[PDB]
């Protein structure tokens, strides 16, 4: 069914310090159909080097997929995900913050 | 039946399939040698045109050509001793009893024998053909024609017969064949009643060594009366 | 992936029953194995198909009796025939079911289907030649069991004669060789406790 | 903590001529393969992945997944002509197996048509789900007449499948009885009120899933801990978050618990 929406989760691998190299890591999960559109962003800007895991799905058979890129957690910069889906009709950014 | 391909080593042979097969995914290549257990040495891939060989072939040994559609010929470099032997091809068919499952049907053979000797030029089936005899038709009442061929090599050799009109495989015995200094020979007769001492009848013999390739026929007239 | 198939030779009477033994190593959990008979003339013609998953498979007077535990695949021809004598090969499947598949097979069984009892009848002699090779035309006989001997004036090559069947049951055997006296040659049949002669038939 | 085969499948068909069939293998939690549609083969993702099967036996294989994709396709195209289907079809197959001590060994086999159960095995054939869209039935109907498909369908799961979980298993033990020390850390939760105020328990870094956290204030664990889902790191491990709410008074001098596989016996505590 369309009408599984996706469930957006961003956080990181490492404890957050500001400097130290780390992984942020976004899991997009329970969705239908598979065609979705996901971008690691910073500040707005997509990371060019954003790697994934393969898609893949739950008993329920909606889909599951992580997102990952190394990135140095600083006061300064903010870090989200815009996940785009046929499940809705603008794109859903999710930012990650440092702490919960 | 099955045919005979005789080669010297360093050479190379063609062994054709025998099989006709309509939709072909895979064409196995099985050598039986006298005394061991039928093995396969590889199998086509006829959508990728690929051979298969099985573990400690060396690649180049073997390869099977496809000169046209629905036809497949194996061939082998550099001959030697060890590869003589009998060689089928096979495909997963199911098949002349039509069942849900393969099972591997396999072809007539090619039996491979690697020379070295050539020690006669003519190995063709010498023919020694017999007299009807006039004695067995006064007594009996049947009519018997004997045909021994002898000093062709190799010891593959088969045969049939007919009636000249119609296409009849008459119904003759043979003698086990035996070895004769380096070559060998095989026997067979046919016995027939005087219902049918009328009409002609022929002596077919398949073998390798054929003048121009097609098959000798050997022509036997019928039966006569005489006082 | 190992087979064996132990028995060498096997002789059975017409009409009686033979159990082709064999035995099997496989690596594959689920496979097929598949009973082959070959005939003198070297063709390949299967004949049944049996499966770990299944019964006791059943074709014709074709039977497998397979014990999975003990990896015995024992093939049985119920009511024997005399073209039933060939060489019977035991393939197994790696593991049979895919047309990439090989067939591991044994060595080969060989049945020799005796004929049965006959009623004693004489061997019917005939004169038959051309020009240096001269042999007797034998004529039905039972027993075949002939120990026939060569006493001739100018004997050059021995030859040995066939023992087979015939349609009606008792064969007629062919003993040739080349003789240089196109004359005549002389050669005696033996019917057990009695070597009947063959001049006094023509 | 069980170890099943679960080999998923997503075969999306776009139009009728656009088509992508994808899939992977999961050992337990761990995926053991992948088996891309630009790919003629099935990618073995670690060094145990063939099992105990020979080259030539993992060929075998190779060769079903490769007639089966190819087939899947020509035969949902098939369908969908047939039965009058609007094309943006997705298809997805979840088959495999787990085994139990006893050699006893339980397999499935099920298919989903646009997120929802359409049919599974059930020991010789296939049979439609309870909600069953009719369509289904005739397509049952064409299914259950291939003896052969039914057959080699019965030896993957009957035969081969416990075959190569038993097999994975020996080979992968290294692995899949691996142990991964996680590592904690206390942090600041938004206000959803005034004076209330929510308190968050980080986790992360366990290889073994199964584990088990719980707020506390002594030796008597406080209920109202809500945590989150276990999510995964690239990193091979596991991550997990807990919430707990508290009236900003009950949280001077705050312990935690939490229980795993890695850790020799003695929990990691956390305090304030
Ligand atoms: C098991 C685990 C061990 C190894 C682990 C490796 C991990 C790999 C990673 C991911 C794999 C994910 C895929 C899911 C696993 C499925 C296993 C394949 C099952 C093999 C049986 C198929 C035989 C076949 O291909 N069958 C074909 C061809 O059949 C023809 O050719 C044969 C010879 O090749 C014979 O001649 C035959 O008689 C003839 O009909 C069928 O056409 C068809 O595709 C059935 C496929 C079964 C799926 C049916 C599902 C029903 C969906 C239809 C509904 C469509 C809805 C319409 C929109
Ligand atoms: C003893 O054996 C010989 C050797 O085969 C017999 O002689 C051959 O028999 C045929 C037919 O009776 C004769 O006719 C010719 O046959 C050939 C075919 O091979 C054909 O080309 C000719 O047009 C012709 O019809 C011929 O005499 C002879 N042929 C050959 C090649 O030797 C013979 O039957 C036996 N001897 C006696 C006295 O009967
Ligand atoms: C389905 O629809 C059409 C043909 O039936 C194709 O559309 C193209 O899809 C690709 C990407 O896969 C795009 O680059 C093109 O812009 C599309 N071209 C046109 C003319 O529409 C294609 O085969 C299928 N498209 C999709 C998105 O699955
Ligand atoms: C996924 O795999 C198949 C492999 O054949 C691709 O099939 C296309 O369509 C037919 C057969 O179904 C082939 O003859 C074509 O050559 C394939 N098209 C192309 C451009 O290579 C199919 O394209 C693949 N799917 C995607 C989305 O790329
Ligand atoms: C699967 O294996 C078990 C072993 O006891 C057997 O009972 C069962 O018949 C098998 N099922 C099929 C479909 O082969
Ligand atoms: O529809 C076109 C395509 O269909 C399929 C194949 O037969 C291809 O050769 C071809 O590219
Ligand atoms: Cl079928
Ligand atoms: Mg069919």
């Amino acid at each position: 069914m369309i009408q599984r929406t996706p469930k957006i989760q961003v956080y990181s691998r490492h404890p957050a310090e500001n400097g130290k190299s780390n992984f942020l890591n976004c899991y997009v999960s329970g969705f239908h159909p598979s065609d979705i559109e996901v971008d690691l962003l910073k500040n707005g800007e997509r990371i060019e080097k954003v790697e994934h895991s393969d898609l893949s799905f739950s008993k329920d058979w909606s889909f599951y997929l992580l997102y990952y890129t190394e990135f140095t957690p600083t006061e300064k910069d903010e870090y989200a995900c815009r996940v785009n889906h046929v499940t809705l009709s603008q794109p859903k950014i999710v930012k990650w913050d440092r702490d919960m | 039946g099955t045919k005979s391909v005789t080669r010297p080593t360093r050479s190379s042979a063609e062994i054709t399939c025998d099989l006709t097969v309509i939709n072909a995914f895979y064409i196995h290549w099985y050598l039986h040698q006298e005394g061991k257990a039928p093995q396969r040495l590889l199998y086509y891939d006829v959508s990728n045109s690929k051979d298969v060989l099985e573990s400690g072939l060396s690649p180049g040994k073997y390869y099977t050509h496809t000169p046209r559609r629905w036809s497949w010929i194996l061939i082998l470099r550099n001959l030697i001793e060890n590869d003589s032997g009998v060689y089928y091809c096979a495909t997963w068919d199911r098949g002349n009893p039509k069942t849900h499952y393969y099972k591997k049907l396999f072809g007539s053979g090619t039996t491979l024998v690697v020379t070295d000797k050539q020690l006669d030029a003519d190995v063709s089936p010498k023919p020694t053909i017999f007299l009807p005899s006039i004695a067995e038709t006064k007594l009996q009442k049947a009519g018997t024609y004997l045909c021994l061929l002898e000093k062709f090599f190799p010891d593959v050799i088969k045969i049939h017969w007919q009636e000249k009109k119609s296409n009849t495989i008459l119904g003759s015995q043979e003698g086990n064949t035996m070895k004769t200094n380096d070559t060998y020979m095989k026997f067979s007769w046919l016995t027939v009643p005087e219902e049918s001492l009328d009409k002609e009848h022929r002596c077919i013999v398949r073998h390798e060594n054929n003048k121009n390739g097609v098959d000798q026929e050997i022509i036997f007239p019928p039966i006569k009366t005489d006082v | 992936q190992k087979v064996t198939q132990a028995q060498s030779s096997v002789s059975m009477p017409v009409r009686k029953a033979v159990t082709l033994n064999c035995l099997y190593e496989t690596s594959w959990w689920s496979y097929y194995i598949f009973w082959y008979k070959q005939l003198p003339s070297k063709e390949m013609i299967f004949l049944i198909r049996q499966g770990s998953d299944e019964q006791n498979a059943k074709s014709g007077r074709y039977s497998v009796n397979f014990k999975k535990a003990a990896k015995s695949v024992a093939l049985t021809i119920s009511a024997l025939q005399l073209e039933d004598s060939a060489k019977y090969f035991c393939a197994l499947g790696d593991p049979g079911g895919l047309n990439t598949d090989k067939l591991i097979f044994g060595k080969g069984t060989r049945v020799t289907v005796e004929p049965r009892s006959q009623p004693h009848t004489k061997p019917s002699v005939f004169v038959m030649k051309n020009g240096t090779n001269v042999a007797c035309l034998v004529k039905e006989f039972y027993p075949k069991d002939i120990r026939i001997n060569l006493v001739s004036s100018k004997k050059i090559t021995e030859f040995d004669p066939a023992i087979v069947i015939s349609p009606s049951g008792k064969y007629n055997a062919v003993k040739l060789g080349k003789y240089e006296d196109s004359n005549s040659v002389t050669c005696s049949v033996q019917h057990d406790n009695k070597t009947v002669h063959s001049t006094d038939f023509e | 903590r069980l170890f099943p085969l679960r080999c998923l499948q997503i075969s999306s068909f776009a139009n009728s001529s656009w088509t992508r069939t994808d899939g992977l293998a999961w050992l337990g939690e761990l995926q053991t393969h992948s088996w891309s549609n630009d790919s003629d083969t099935v990618r073995s993702l670690k060094p145990w992945s063939q099992g105990t099967f020979s080259d030539q036996q993992w060929e075998t294989l190779q060769h079903i997944f490769r007639v089966y994709r190819s087939s899947f396709t020509r035969d949902v195209k098939e369908f969908a002509k047939m039965l009058r289907l609007s094309y943006p079809l997705e298809l997805q197959v979840s088959a495999g197996c787990e085994v139990h001590p006893g050699n006893a060994s339980n397999n499935f086999f099920h298919v989903a048509f646009q997120g929802k159960d359409i049919l599974s095995f059930q020991g010789t054939s296939w049979e439609p789900t309870q909600e069953a869209p009719l369509w289904v039935n005739l397509a049952i109907q064409v299914l259950n007449q291939d003896k052969w498909t039914r057959e080699t369908v019965q030896w993957l799961l009957n035969g081969t499948c416990p075959q190569f979980v038993s097999g994975l298993l020996e080979s992968g033990k290294s692995e899949l009885k691996k142990q991964v020390k996680p590592k904690a850390w206390l942090s600041r939760g938004p206000s959803p009120g005034p004076g209330r105020l929510l308190l968050v328990c980080h986790v992360s870094g366990f290889y073994p899933k199964p584990v088990w956290v719980k707020w506390m204030r002594g030796e008597q664990e406080q209920q109202g801990t809500q945590p989150g889902d276990i999510l995964p790191n690239a990193d091979e491990t596991w991550y997990l978050r807990a919430t707990l709410d508290v009236v900003a008074g009950e949280a001077a001098g705050l312990s935690c618990r939490v229980k795993h596989s890695s850790l020799e016996g003695q929990d990691i505590v956390l305090y304030w």
